[PDB]
């Protein structure tokens, strides 16, 4: 993932040869290009909706929850524990 | 038919699947490959997609003070125009002319996109040991 | 010459001449420091989820 | 405080009239002082250290 802003304000132009023809109709193109926000659409299509990554959410910050859910099984191990053999102690041993 | 140069990086310019059952411009797909139709629509001319040879950018040896690349290409007129990620440079300001830019851009930074999450079974109890 | 905050619009560009950008830039948000808070009744019990 | 990255690209330059001499200079000028990072110090002096 990328972090935080740039470090310095580059940008890549089409190049044409030094006092050609499509010198200017190229360049108000671009510019008629980016503000029908053509361009802007270009990227999303190219870099994330042609992407792979829409899915790599929560956050605030919660409790614990697992570990002491854990606990609650472990301790249910406990509980069906004193279950059964009271069961079988009650009835088997006094029966 | 205008030669329009350009480099393979993608995602800007990259082969098509099945390019190999393809020819012309339908070969390439991506950002500069749209860039180049849209641009050729609003010029009104055709143009013939060509990768450089070298592969190259556009940078100047200084011995030889020859220029390579894509920037070379359109200096000693193997091309019309250059349709890819070039940086707009003042050591090419100089010998060719940058449109306005297409893509505003700059340095960044890469870091592992981080796994906040690391539940245990008791990390509940760690805070004592076995 | 203009040297001023001109924004570079194809507008303009067809009457004058605009050198390469000296700054880029855009639209942008403006929101207020979320310094508050409420002590309220449900707040109390949340550290425990429901 | 500005939150999120901006809605569009713009930019700032540097106008002259149609056909002027100081048309190319100013142009070179302005690509030479964003290289030797003038432009970003000036930007840093009144935005954040003024």
């Amino acid at each position: 993932m990328k972090v935080g802003g740039n470090l310095d304000s580059k940008g890549y132009g089409i190049a044409t040869p030094k006092g050609s023809s499509l010198g200017n109709a190229v360049n108000l193109a671009v510019l008629k290009l980016n503000e029908q926000g053509l361009l802007d659409k270009l990227k999303n299509k190219w870099w994330y909706d042609k992407g792979e990554c829409g899915s790599g959410k929560e956050k605030t910050s919660a409790l614990s929850l697992s570990n002491v859910a854990g606990v609650f099984y472990i301790l249910v191990g406990g509980l069906g524990l004193a279950m059964l053999v009271a069961l079988i102690e009650f009835c088997y041993k006094s029966r | 038919t205008v030669v329009v140069t350009t480099i393979l990086e993608s995602p800007y310019v990259m082969m098509k699947k099945n390019h190999e059952m393809l020819e012309g411009n339908e070969r390439y797909e991506g950002y500069c490959v749209d860039l180049a139709a849209e641009i050729a629509k609003h010029c009104g001319f055709k143009y013939k997609l060509t990768i450089v040879g070298d592969g190259k950018y556009g940078a100047r040896d200084a011995d030889t003070k020859i220029w390579n690349g894509m920037v070379g290409e359109l200096v000693y007129g193997k091309a019309d125009i250059a349709i890819a990620p070039l940086t707009i440079t003042l050591v090419r300001e100089e010998v060719i002319d940058f449109s306005k830019p297409f893509m505003s851009l700059g340095i960044s930074i890469m870091i592992k996109k981080p796994q906040k999450s690391k539940p245990g079974v008791f990390s509940f109890l760690d805070p004592l040991a076995y």
